[PDB]
RNA sequence: GGAGAAGCAAACAUUUAUUGAUCCCAAGAUUACCGAAUGGAGUAAUCCAGCUAGCAAGAUGCUAGCUAUCUAUUAUUUAAAUAAUAGAGGCGAUACCAGGGGAAGUGAACCAUCUAAGUACCCUGAGGAAAAGAAAUCAAAGAGAUUCCCUUAGUAGUGGCGAGCGAAAAGGGAGUAGCCCAAACUUUAAAUGUGUCAAGCUGCAGAGCGUUGCAUUUAUGGGGUUGUAGGACGUUUAGGCUUA
RNA sequence: GUAAUUUAAAUGUAAAUAUCUUUUUAAAAUGUUCCUGAGUAGGACGAGGCACGAGAAACCUUGUUUGAAGCUGGGGAGACCA
RNA sequence: ACCUGCGAGUUAUCAUGUCUAGCAAGAUUAAAGCAUAGAAGUGCUGGAGUCGAAGCGAAAGCGAGUCUUAAAAGGGCGAUUU
RNA sequence: CUCUAGUCUGUUUAAAAAGGCAGGGAUGAGCUGUGAAUAGGAGUGAAAGGCUAAACAAACUCGGAGAUAGCUGGUUCUCCC
RNA sequence: CGUGAACCUUUACUAUAGCUUGGUAUUGAGAUUUGAUUAAUUAAUUAGGUUUCUAACUUAUAGAAAUAUGAGGAGAGUGCCAGGU
């Protein structure tokens, strides 16, 4: 499944990121916890497209 | 032709028929241990034969359009 | 049933059918059908939760491992809407 | 329709019918109780109610009218709960059709493959026909939806190659009819998310920094349906104007 | 009674005509981009239907798993390849 | 038990033989259509298909020859006398 | 009031399982009325291949079914070669 | 006697309920060394062995449900395939 991460994770990715994970692992933690969302179709370009204008960098984790 | 005499395939693919009546056929005992046969009997099993005209009466029933 | 409430999946009835021999394919004579007797294939319902944070709330829903993997690929609402249910339906 | 009528047969003594009866047809009324039976319950044709109206109503009084359940559509936080209409329950065809379940007696002179056979039967669905039906097809012929016949043909193949099972195409007929969504874009918004800049607009100018900024879902209209055509882009166009 | 004709107030079933309802209020016309149906096509295993019993066994449906391309495409032409 | 009634090689198609009728190297239409009639007819239309007219060889293929074979060299199955 | 060893009648009987004599139990593993539960490759059985609507080594009814039989029986008027 | 029928038994034949084993889906994240293979002890995969955390999953209580708490656990259970009985 390729999710993508509304946050970060140590050996997954940033927010904003998109990985591919194991079914279990998406559907189980991930997805019902919030720590990442389904990549489709009007939420992963609508989170994309926020995260590049109205976050669009960083919030301090790269300093 | 709601009832249309079956022909019975196992004879078909067996028999033959020739334009005046007799019954063509391939011998037997050709087909398995042939060591031991001699050469002129396998000579004469290879060549095809006739039928003795005893039989040809039932093959006309058991092929009723060939 | 031993049905899927999504899709419609149910247990498909067939034969149990033996064979004797070893087939041409790995040089022997062939094989012989034996006894042949009446069974069925049942579908692997599972009875799970998704937890919907559309109502804050938890489904539980019987459905196949073959629609779980779809809901994995494409979304539980769109699934639910390609096969003209609603979430509703359930609770 | 015209002279009898009071059923299916007359009898015995009573009336009706020329004031148009009886009877036939059409419509309407009445239409007890049980029964899908549905207020609950129940040993089917019957006891027990809730509420409203009238019986002096009243002490287990009588009569009339409502309260069963499922599904779809919304009046709401369609689940819970009631409310609103709409469609169903069952019977009938000891017929036909579709879907699901699916034998056994036999033949193979046994039997276990096979055959019988998708047969009987069971169950779920409706219809007057049903099913199917407008090629990601047949198939090496140039045809052109689906179905039902005549032929192909007991042929091609299959089968402990045993018994058996058994096409299709083409051709000749009956009968004829082709179409409509989604998606590609756009309008009207709502709901849910996210967003404070150059996000919308055919293109010059002024206004303009959020016509909700961009998406998804729901609802409405336009747009369109195929040996890859339909949209955004390319022009003549665009009846003609009002709106933008 | 029969032939050939012929009774319709009312009711039921049929067409046709307008009414009514709805739609087009436009088409012939070149190349760039967008879409053209996704757990689907296909493959592995287990079954069934095709006349065809695994047989070289296509193809279709289908249970358990896996899994695509996007016309610069894909399916079929009885294993398969061109 | 007697007596009287009832009480078993039929029908539908295919193969093959014979008889009858007709045509003849040809014979024959099936489904279905039209016309008249209302008279589940019978007069036409309809040649798609089948059986003969060439067989032999597993087949390719060749043909009064063909196959077995270097060989009509001898035979097997044909025919020239349907 | 419930049971049937032994014997007899009966056995084209009054009774498709009795009766005439007798015997066992008889305060208990008791008898019995009135309802209900267990249905066929199953039930039940203090256990005999018992019972389950007078028939049980797999109940009954309907349908497949006119099942299949190398078995038995039957197969109708006459004459001629 | 009939290539009759039924029942029963068995270390007769052939299937099969049930039982059992392995693999896989359900089924995730850790730690560690047992190795094999591939090249250059190192690196990339992969079967396992010994363990861990709970969010999947399932046990106890309350509740109509939702949900909560206390314990197990990616085991088990249930499908499919294969191996035994």
């Amino acid at each position: 499944m390729k999710v993508i991460l509304k946050e970060d994770f140590i050996n997954l990715g940033k927010e904003g990121d998109t990985v591919e994970v194991r079914d279990g692992f998406a559907r189980n933690y991930l997805l019902p916890k919030g720590f990442a969302v389904f990549s489709n179709k009007h939420n992963i370009e609508i989170f994309n497209q926020k995260r590049r204008s109205i976050l669009k960098k960083q919030e301090a984790k790269k300093q | 032709m709601a009832n249309k005499m079956k022909t019975r395939k196992s004879a078909k693919k067996r028999y033959s028929f020739t334009v005046n009546g007799k019954v063509k056929y391939k011998k037997q005992n050709l087909r398995h241990i042939l060591t031991k046969k001699s050469s002129k009997r396998k000579r004469n099993l290879r060549k095809s034969g006739n039928l003795s005209c005893f039989e040809v009466k039932r093959i006309k029933t058991l092929l009723p359009y060939g | 049933a031993r049905k899927c409430e999504i899709t419609g999946k149910k247990t498909m009835f067939g034969n149990n059918v033996p064979r004797k021999g070893l087939a041409k394919k790995k040089g022997g004579a062939g094989q012989h059908i034996g006894v042949k007797t009446k069974r069925t294939f049942k579908v692997n319902l599972i009875n799970k939760k998704f937890f919907i944070p559309n109502l804050g709330r938890s489904v539980s829903i019987k459905v196949s491992a073959n629609a779980l993997r779809s809901i994995s690929k494409i979304g539980l609402d769109a699934f639910l809407k390609k096969n003209c249910k609603k979430i509703e339906n359930f609770l």
